[PDB]
């Protein structure tokens, strides 16, 4: 399996990929948490937002596939995709997220 | 017992080192032994219930005493609510009621270790309207475990699906039949 | 050394489970994040909760023990462990992971 | 069935394997299954029974649906005519009279699956007027085989010479003793 | 390209160790989360306090960099650092993170 | 026989070639077969009684006909005088009346041979005031065996560092417990 | 592919083989010959006769299906079947062969 | 070395075959045999007809030669070319098949 | 085991050559196949008779036994002697050329 | 080749010992030496006796069975047997120890 | 196990040394000859003496501590031992000779 | 280093060869021990006799000369020698037997 974790401007925005997401049996669970804030350098101004940021999960073949789907569907031109796989996971969910999908 | 008693397994590749392990779980908590004994190839299988807590603690000690990442240990597993249908096979090899619908579909699993199959059946029958037919624990087949389960087709591939998932690499062979003969019904 | 990561359906629950882990020098440091929207098909419809999420620091030879108590701990029959192996730490947190427990 | 009924052996690797092998067969003829188990170290034994035709179809889709050349079968066989002698030994361990004269030979065969065992005792019963006296079928013995038989000394010859003849490379020890002891005589 | 992850006792200080982390080029992006709870003994007490959780991003040659600087800044004495390393990433975020350092 | 007979082990590679060594004893001396029987994992093992001079014959003729040195032998043994304790396990397990005393300490060892299982257990009985309970001989564990004693610390381990003494490489396991649990008492 | 050697005792007979055989799939041709001389002891006296030779063609595949059914279906209890593979052959027959089963 | 074996309908084709074949250099026996029936499925009925038989004999060097030959003369459009290698042979017909080739 | 294959260029001297090699333990079958065409260049000259080919069975070990003695007793001084070993056999008649040798 | 060691506590057993295992052809000679004394504690106390010491040829082939015969026979229940392999030997007493057994 | 050769110029002083290693659990046994002539050149001239001759057992892991005892002990200043290891021995010595040590 | 050994039939004897060994620089130290008895099968008749066991030392190089003179010197026709070479040895006699060598 593997974990995949992305972050949008706003919530609703956040919601239409996840929804979308979901509906091609693409996934089976999402993460959003909202209320982050966003610092950096513009021009050489520093910035602060607030957005939300997105978890997900999957299986090892899936990947590739979830971050070609959300490349296709994001909004922003160059949209937060990271990647992480988990060292151990316990049988039971590794059964559960195949169940899902 | 909870109604679901916690289950505690472990195979290991010594039999005084079982003792030992069952020497100081029972230090530790009052769960109730279940069996202690030398398994094939050689091996020891020791099976306790109990409340969670107890069970929790019996496992502390165990892997405390059991020497971890030294290659004694093959395999270990728990689970908190074992199903109800699994209990009657649980204690002695129970055959089923005979089948009384025909036209029901049947799978067979096969597994490496007794921890990966006993896990693997409680979730499938977690999941389906699907019955369990019969079970095999690691004695005369060299530390091996199968068990079957029969229903219908879609749910079947469901649980085919949910099995390999949970298999994983430890998976050996899984299967799918949709009209076994009326010559091997109860002759399985 | 490792990370445990892992969630709850309520803040209560959470804070027992990891009150019931330290009591038994089974860990160092506990780590949990409220307010977390779980979005799922059930039965083929969307839903939307409110839970915790909980992270978790260890040794690496504490994570089966740490993770065999959770199995036995937890409230919902499936429970939500994921494991993750900083690449790079301190010493001085090695050290300090080593002192609290 | 035959006085002397067909016999199909065939020994799996894997037992959901068997298990589609013995429903394809029985959608294949209408043959009656004997037996259908896993077997020591974990093999799948199917035996069955039936006419000469019904056995060469149930042979047919068996060996069309068992995967041929990809390792997961090992050996299989078949005799068209079973000596009536070894009908008695075929369904349960039937232990034979005991010994009415005191000065026969014996032999003993080991082999390494029961079908050179079958058909090599096959063979040598139909050779001699030599007597069967006890066969074990790979349990507990890891998949193996072995039996024994009486006679005179110079037909006991002939058929060491014929069970070589036809075991080859399979042989694994054949032996002859001339004048055993009463000590053993039922206490085999 | 690495992860590093970080906690502060309040978010002001947070701010000012992004702040100066940033002024230096030695980084492309900050992330921080507040309100996390900190559960500990204490000479066998229980503790519970309310502190933010900072992570960061960096590439693999950078991240060296970055710990001794936050080393050599962090305000405790015993600092949290912890390294993570992304199994995969987008080859446009490996061009970003190129970018604004 | 005399009260603690002389007891001939031999555990062979094939079944035919403990046949013949049977019959070529029995030629040699009138000794009393106890057993011979084939063993896991498909072992032959032969067991014997008699008079000092008989047995010494019986191996005479035994080792001349097993081919030593060719590699179908692995391990042999003999006890001229058997402790009187060990002779109510010998022919069957006879459980040991229940534990009298719940201050005592218990060790467990464990063994790649037989041969070397009776002559540690035997020598073991020869030195201290302890008592034996259980024992198991190569049947499902594939030639392996063990054995258990009960006695006082400091005793327990003088029989410790002599039964490490006698075993040398052929040992795999041995241990001590100094306060066994009552949930184990009995249900070893 | 492979070759199967077999004889019989009387030339209907291998065509009644030779017939059933066909019927089921399992071959592409079949390859007789007649006026076949057998001599050989018989409790140490000789003998003669004549009886008819049989060659069969098939691919290496179903050779021991080919075995399978002759065994089942010959008259005598101790049936002559031989097999041998051709080293080479032309791509032609082994389409052919291939072909008419 | 090695062995040719092949059919052709009628005698004399036979024997018009195994004459070029000899006109050439290609081969230094031919074998024939004749009086062979022919049975087989036609649109799904049974046939039977008599033809002859031919054997041939090479070494090894020389068998896709004689088997390219054969292919450009052979009457029929899809003709019976069979190929089988002697395990073990005599060194006097060893010289003997180079001797009259 | 193996097969031996023979001519000789009368039927009744192949019948004494068989009938030698019988009487003394050496085989236990022979194969005799008459009118048999022998062409073949002589001084340059196109040449054809009639023959008898002769084909035998035996094991592996007595092959060579075989082989010997048909040097020994065949009439011709260049005589035709070839070997071929069958890929499988059927083990009854492995059973049946021990048997009857 | 090898040697064979052993005490006895009286010279007249140790003379039996030898006999009897002379008798049985299992040996080619037999060495003793009286006057030997044995000190060793007992319960805690100090000992000394008067024993004879034993010392035995033989070949390296009828060292167990030798040994054997020695437990067989030897009057106490723990008797002494050491057993030494000889690094060299001259060939004429490897032939004379073939000798005399 | 081992072997501890040695002598000394009067029995009395060899029954000393004997006894203080035995009263140290050094040793299980010990063994001793006495009427030994020694004969070598002294300035060149030869000698000769009586003396006695010890021999000793023990396990192999005791061996470097009974001559390190030894070597602690003996009245000369250049003391005799040798050490030799036999080639086998019974299971029940090496049973008893961890008994008595 | 090695050990030699011998016998003796008289005390007297082993001396002579004893001191001729000495003279002539081939050896350090010699060791006698007397009384001991022969027991053998002569024409099948069981003996007994009283002679003297001779023990040797030096270094791995004199081994063969010392054994080459005793041949040369030693009454019987057939005599007594046993090579035996120490597995360790303390540097001290190393260096004493090179000495008195």
């Amino acid at each position: 399996m593997a974990i995949i974790e992305t972050t949008t401007p706003t919530e609703e925005e956040a919601k239409a990929i996840a929804k979308k997401l979901l509906e091609n049996r693409l996934i089976a669970e999402a993460i959003i948490t909202p209320a982050l804030t966003k610092i950096y350098r513009e021009n050489g101004e520093i910035k602060s937002e607030t957005v939300t940021r997105v978890t997900l999960y999957t299986e090892e073949e899936n990947v590739p596939k979830a971050v070609t789907y959300i490349k296709a569907i994001h909004p922003d031109p160059i949209p937060p995709i990271i990647v992480i796989t988990p060292t151990d996971a316990n049988p039971a969910y590794k059964g559960w997220v195949a169940f899902e999908t | 017992d909870p109604e679901r008693p916690a289950l505690g397994i472990l195979e290991l590749s010594s039999y005084a080192r079982g003792v030992k392990v069952a020497d100081a779980a029972l230090k530790a908590a009052p769960v109730k032994l279940l069996k202690c004994e030398p398994v094939e190839p050689g091996r020891a299988l020791i099976m306790l219930l109990g409340e969670p807590e107890d069970v929790a603690k019996a496992m502390i000690a165990a892997l405390d005493v059991a020497g971890l990442g030294s290659g004694n240990l093959i395999d270990y597993a728990l689970i908190p609510e074992i199903h109800p249908q699994l209990l009657p096979f649980l204690k002695e090899y129970k055959k089923s009621e005979p089948i009384k619908d025909p036209n029901k579909a049947i799978i067979v699993a096969e597994v490496s270790t007794v921890a990966a199959a006993i896990e693997a059946a409680d979730v499938a029958l977690r999941l389906a309207n699907v019955e369990l037919t019969s079970m095999r624990l690691a004695e005369h087949i060299g530390g091996r475990a199968s068990f079957t389960l029969i229903g219908d087709k879609e749910d079947v591939e469901k649980a085919a699906r949910a099995i390999r998932g949970v298999a994983g690499e430890r998976l050996l062979d899984l299967e799918i039949i949709e009209k076994p003969v009326e010559a091997l019904i109860g002759n399985e």
